[PDB]
């Protein structure tokens, strides 16, 4: 539906939709852009990553809203309401697997195989362990070990490449070693994997600070902060 | 109280 | 598209919808409900309200950043950007536009028609007197004179009922003036008739509180506080 | 700041 809309003015609506908080359009606007074929600048992967995570986020707390109450519904001594919270629950659940199938479709075609600089294909690779850990939060059935692996996989891939081509501090490295953790944490029954990643990454950071800019460390510390307040709940 | 994740 | 499900799980999962903050959802579960023909009941009005003015409430927000985006854009000094800032606010504007005819459609077929009780009919007539509202706050053609004048015409009617059969503590009634008292202030260009109809409105509930109820009492306080926010901010 | 109408 994009197709007849320039990719530069793409671009300029999904600055305009995130100014006006309406993240779906800018999802659609972000698509259409990387639909033209050409790779994105680190601005743009940004907006891409913003709109889908604002999408999906709607999404997935509005399932878990839901499942608690069909949780609740299924104790011993409720009352019989039938099918509506189940059916209301999964027709939300399948919307969040499509956004979530929407982007690693984009991943896979073809943003992922075009990227060689260690900054793009970092983030497209925790961007790819992102959408299947949102689908591993909702997955039941005989192929969610499949789907956990494919988190487990990209999420690797990308941390093997963060150590090797970017610094400690890196902002990418950071928020892909915060996320690997809560999936060690939360998805993989991992806790104590989940609080060694967390610390190390908290502690190499921590020695490479003084190598940065005022604006650089700003950047870093903020996101060394999620770690430790995750390190705090854990512990 | 919730864990944080990487958003923004 | 919701035909085939039932009136009564179409009302189950708007509450859901509103529990999960769904109000696109909530919204399109209610136009099913209404469409199965039957009248609401006072629960079932205040679901449909809640659901629409949620929706719309985020249209009219994202309208206002985009309009004030394009004045910037329209004053003198400022770099041409192209069509792209008119053209995304002409889309948010026309599907705000496209809820509003929905709602006004609901009220002409046919929930006005067979409203009866007061309660009802006024409730419906100050619906129908915010969606013409909302149509006008975008309106800038021909038929804006128009627009503004059967949003006029439907809050009169409901004030004459509701003067006649209501109390002065009535919430419908209450709320009825202080969006009355709005259009005035804001789409009329008559503030003094804003601040006489708040005044007046405010003065005559305080008089009927001691025939209230705790309960009553405090419904009736927290609009006629708003009625005292507008006055504040206007005098 | 913003003149209050009739919600929730
Ligand atoms: C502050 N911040 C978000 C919190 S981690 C980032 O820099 C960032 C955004 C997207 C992907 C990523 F790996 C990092
Ligand atoms: C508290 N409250 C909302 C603020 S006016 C109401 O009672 C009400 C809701 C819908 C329509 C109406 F006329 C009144
Ligand atoms: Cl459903
Ligand atoms: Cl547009
Ligand atoms: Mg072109
Ligand atoms: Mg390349
Ligand atoms: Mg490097
Ligand atoms: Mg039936
Ligand atoms: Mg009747
Ligand atoms: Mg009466």
């Amino acid at each position: 539906a994009m197709g007849s809309m320039e990719r530069a003015s793409l671009i300029q609506k999904a600055k305009l939709a995130e100014q006006a908080e309406r993240y779906e359009d800018m999802a659609a606007f972000m698509k259409g852009a990387v639909e033209k074929g050409e790779e994105l600048s680190n601005e743009e992967r940004n907006l891409l990553s913003v709109a889908y995570k604002n999408v999906v986020g709607g999404q997935r707390a509005a399932w878990r809203v839901l499942s608690s109450i069909e949780q609740k519904s299924n104790e011993e001594g409720s009352e019989e309401k039938g099918p509506e919270v189940r059916e209301y629950r999964e027709k939300v659940e399948t919307e969040l697997q499509g956004v979530c199938d929407t982007v690693l479709g984009l991943l896979d075609s073809h943003l992922i195989k075009e990227a060689g600089d260690a900054e793009s294909r970092v983030f497209y690779l925790k961007m790819k362990g992102d959408y299947y850990r949102y689908l591993a939060e909702v997955a039941t059935g005989d192929d969610k070990k499949r789907i956990i692996d494919s988190a487990r996989s990209a999420y690797q891939e990308a941390m093997d490449i963060s150590k090797k081509e970017m610094p400690p501090t890196n902002p990418i490295r950071l928020g892909l070693a915060l996320n690997f953790s809560v999936f060690h944490y939360e998805i993989a029954n991992s806790p104590e994997e989940a609080i060694s990643l967390a610390k190390t990454t908290f502690d190499e950071a921590m020695a490479d600070l003084h190598t940065l800019s005022e604006d650089s460390y700003k950047d870093s510390t903020l996101i060394m902060q999620l770690l430790r307040d995750n390190l705090t709940l854990w512990t | 109280r919730r864990r944080k994740s990487c958003q923004a």
